[PDB]
């Protein structure tokens, strides 16, 4: 029984939070800190899955292992609150969002039926340097949980958790960031998705969107037209000549929000250096030569299920962007343009950092989907949208 | 995990 918003949540028990180092849903937090110390000895020994399963580390550079973790996640991930789309998160995308530099196998938590080996569960742990108000901590991020199907609601999710949380412990960490579509103890921010149609007539045809109040689907193409070609002078992919300065952008900019990644000059390589289907990333490069502003934006597919016809949306998604010569506004018309161009049917975007400031006037309609953002026992005051400066995969 | 939105 989950919670999609705040009013369900206050009528929901919460066996498995309550027992975790998190607020509850109806404290206010006035504090900033750890909600217990740092363990000084951690269980060495997983802990127990229902008979009949076993844990399995998945080895990602096994292209065969990739694939089952790739078909897990195809049949079993995230659907929209009406069971018609789910996440189909590309094999080589996996690889990208988990081994980022500092990535460690046992962070890659699967569970296998033991006769069969079929791999039922999983949950994901990646490093971060995370900002978080007047800190800095060593977290990880947690991503990419999901329980099979026939599996569910036998209480894997919270053994995952807690084996996940045990394997980071004894690397020293006892932070963590992630987020979910559903209300949790206790959301430290919450984000809403906006969308902006590139391919109206496919997008309603499969009922991803709807002709609005008064429309027809002639009108409907027309206002989502777009130009052929970006406008911004100078905009082109970024290079590897480009890793320092988008560094320097990245890092200067997110210092005005208040939950931030703080990445090495390798984690922005890897993280934003151009890969096909996966991560695209546009610098302005001025008539100086000097690299200004930056637009990314990564690909998230999802399979569109019992559909005889259309079996796939391509989404983007709007990474970290940018502005410091470029309005944001341009920045991300050039952003629709280019995604438009690259094939996608709808580019996605939060409203957190200042996406406010642009959603509505280049045509954005909000979503049903809220994303919560949590962190793991950190004590902090809740932000507000705009103050959040953390896009996950 | 990430959320899959669409449009309200
Ligand atoms: C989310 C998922 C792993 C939960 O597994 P489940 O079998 O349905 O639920 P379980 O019986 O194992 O245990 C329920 C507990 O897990 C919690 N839980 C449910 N979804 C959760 C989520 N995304 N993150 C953290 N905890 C979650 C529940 O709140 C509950 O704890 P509670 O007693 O404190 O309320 C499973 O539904 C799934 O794989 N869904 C599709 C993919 C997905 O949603 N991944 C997570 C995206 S945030
Ligand atoms: C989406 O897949 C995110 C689901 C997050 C599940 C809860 C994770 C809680 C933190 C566990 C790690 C703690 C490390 C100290
Ligand atoms: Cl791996
Ligand atoms: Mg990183």
């Amino acid at each position: 029984g989950p919670a999609k918003t705040m009013e369900e949540a206050s009528k929901r028990s919460y066996q498995f939070w309550d027992t975790q180092p998190v607020p509850k849903l109806g404290e206010v937090v006035n504090t900033h800190g750890p909600v217990e110390p740092d363990k000084d000895n951690i269980r060495q020994e997983p802990y127990t899955l229902p008979q009949g399963f076993t844990w399995d580390a998945l080895d990602l550079g096994d292209r065969g292992v990739l694939k089952e973790l790739y078909t897990l996640l195809n049949e079993n991930y995230v659907e929209d609150d009406d069971n018609m789309f789910r996440f189909d998160y590309s094999p080589e995308f996996l690889l990208w969002a988990l081994r980022p530099p500092g990535w460690l196998p046992q962070w890659h938590c699967g569970v296998r039926v033991v006769s069969s080996r079929k791999l039922v569960g999983f949950i994901s742990a990646i490093p971060a340097n995370i900002h978080i108000y007047d800190t800095e901590k060593k977290m990880v991020e947690i991503n990419f949980l999901c329980v099979h199907k026939k599996l569910r609601s036998k209480r894997v999710a919270p053994v995952l958790i807690r084996e996940i949380t045990r394997r980071v412990h004894l690397e020293g960490i006892f932070q963590a960031v992630y987020t979910a579509g559903v209300v949790l103890p206790k959301p430290v921010g919450t984000c809403r998705y906006w969308h902006r149609s590139l391919n109206p007539r496919k997008l309603i045809e499969v009922k991803f969107s709807h002709l609005s109040r008064n429309m027809t689907m002639q009108r409907t193409m027309k206002l989502y037209r777009l130009p052929e070609t970006p406008k911004t002078a100078g905009l082109r992919p970024m290079e590897t000549k480009d890793i320092p300065v988008v560094h320097q952008l990245l890092t200067r900019y997110l210092k005005q929000f208040h939950l931030t990644p703080v990445m090495s000059q390798e984690e922005v390589e890897h993280w934003f250096y151009p890969q096909e289907n996966i991560i695209d990333t546009f610098v302005v490069e001025n008539a100086n030569g000097e690299v200004t502003d930056f637009l990314s934006f990564y690909t998230l597919p999802s399979t569109i299920m019992n559909h005889p016809t259309h079996k796939s949306l391509k989404a983007a998604y709007s990474f970290y962007n940018v502005h410091t010569q470029t309005p944001l506004l341009d920045l991300m018309s050039d952003a629709l343009v280019l995604a438009k161009m690259k094939g996608f049917d709808v580019f996605n975007a939060l409203d957190l950092m200042e996406n406010k400031t642009f959603l509505e006037k280049l045509k954005f309609g909000i979503g049903d989907g809220n994303l919560q953002y949590y962190l793991y026992n950190w004590k902090c005051p809740s932000m507000g949208a705009e103050k959040v400066g953390l896009v996950l995969q | 995990g990430n959320c899959f939105s669409k449009p309200r």
